[PDB]
């Protein structure tokens, strides 16, 4: 897939699982 | 998940002219009855069956030839002699219509190391630390054998470790999705099953190595460990997020190591989770020690397989006064050929005790 769009699942997940 | 793209009866005895495995293209009539389903893939169809001659078990592989993807496994499993690897007997073709299926006749092994692992989690037992120590060694014994011929599993999971719990032998099978990995040629990113892709993969990474095999075997380790697999999830990025929230968030230069597409973008920085807060209290530390230096981040820092056999986690192996809980001795460990050690040959020191020769 789109490393773009791949990244912002990664980040918008990360975000939850730390905060 | 996929590769690249681009009888008579004669009991109900059934006759095939199979060309061998070994050696040159000499085919010779094979008879076989008792043919019966035991297994299946997402690929091909296994079938038992015994040998009219010798009355040994078989399985026969057969698989659908399409002509649409890259079809590598009998052109690699011939190359293959190694006694942590199913034997390849014979292979022959058969026959809705204009259909070519690919069959080949293994040796047959009853059990897989998913299916002993199953077990103990229903049973809510763990696998005692020797087998874990057995099992692994021959593992890493037949990822070092293929990958001194530079080819590449790409598919290493516990269905695919075939187990015969009477000798403790481990022998590696499905070659369907292997490949001899040439630097320079570019490969298919989506391989590997889910749970064991190393993360380069899930990265979208096309110029991945042999070491993807040892990422995956450190996932097998650590779901032996465990009693679950390390690294579930779906999709890539729940896969991911797991190996995150374990490793840690990967420095830039890890990334990069990976997948240089990905360098530039601010991933949340997750603390990593200890090793030994991981396993369980009881969990050995070499077999931490192992599976940190076997799921790394960078794939050249990882252990090559040569140098997993020669971990101290292993060293239980290496003493002369061993032996198996039913009573038996320790199958094939030394017989190590300058093939295998070719990587790495003053190993030979550690992995080949004074008291194997
Ligand atoms: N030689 C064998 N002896 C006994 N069982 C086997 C043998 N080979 C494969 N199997 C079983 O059949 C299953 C499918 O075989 P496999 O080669 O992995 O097919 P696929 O490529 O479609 O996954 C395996 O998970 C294994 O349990
Ligand atoms: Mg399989
Ligand atoms: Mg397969």
């Amino acid at each position: 897939v789109e490393p773009q769009k791949f990244a912002e699942e990664l980040i918008h997940r990360l975000e939850a699982v730390q905060r | 998940r996929t590769t690249s793209f681009a009888m008579k009866v004669s009991s109900k005895v059934t006759t095939v002219v199979a060309t061998p495995g070994q050696g040159p293209d000499r085919p010779q009539e094979v008879s076989y009855t008792d043919t019966k389903v035991i297994g299946n893939g997402s690929f091909g169809v296994v079938y038992q069956a015994k040998l009219c001659d010798s009355g040994e078990l078989v399985a026969i592989k057969k698989v659908l030839q399409d002509k649409r993807f890259k079809n590598r496994e009998l052109q690699i499993m011939r190359k293959l002699d190694h006694c942590n690897i199913v034997r390849l007997r014979y292979f022959f073709y058969s026959s809705k219509k204009d259909e070519v299926y690919l069959n080949l006749v293994l040796d047959y092994v009853p059990e897989t190391v998913y299916r002993v692992a199953r077990h103990y989690s229903r049973a809510k037992q763990t696998l005692p630390v020797i087998y874990v120590k057995l099992y692994m060694y021959q593992l890493f014994r037949s990822l070092a054998y293929i990958h001194s011929f530079g080819i590449c599993h790409r598919d290493i999971k516990p269905q695919n470790l075939l187990l015969d719990p009477d000798t403790a032998v481990l022998k590696l099978c499905d070659f369907g999705s292997a490949k001899q990995l040439v630097r320079g040629e570019p490969n298919v990113s989506y391989i590997c099953s889910r749970y064991y892709r190393a993360p380069e993969l899930i990265f979208g990474a096309t110029d991945y190595t042999s070491s993807i095999d040892v990422w995956s075997a450190g996932c097998v380790l650590a779901e032996l460990l465990l009693g679950q697999p390390i690294f579930p999830g779906d999709s890539g990025v729940d896969q991911l997020v797991e190996i995150i929230k374990v490793l840690g968030t990967p420095t830039r230069e890890q990334i990069r190591e990976m997948n240089p597409n990905y360098t530039e973008f601010k991933f949340p920085q997750i603390k990593a989770h200890p090793w030994t807060k991981v396993f369980r209290p009881r969990t050995p530390p070499e077999a931490i020690a192992l599976c940190s230096r076997l799921l790394e981040y960078t794939p050249t820092a990882r252990l090559t397989p040569l140098e997993a056999c020669a971990h101290s986690f292993f060293d239980e192996l290496r003493d002369p006064n061993v032996k198996l809980p039913n009573g038996r001795d320790t199958p094939a460990l030394f017989n190590f050929t300058t093939q295998e050690l070719s990587s790495n040959p003053p190993l030979a020191t550690i992995l080949i005790p004074p008291h194997a020769r």
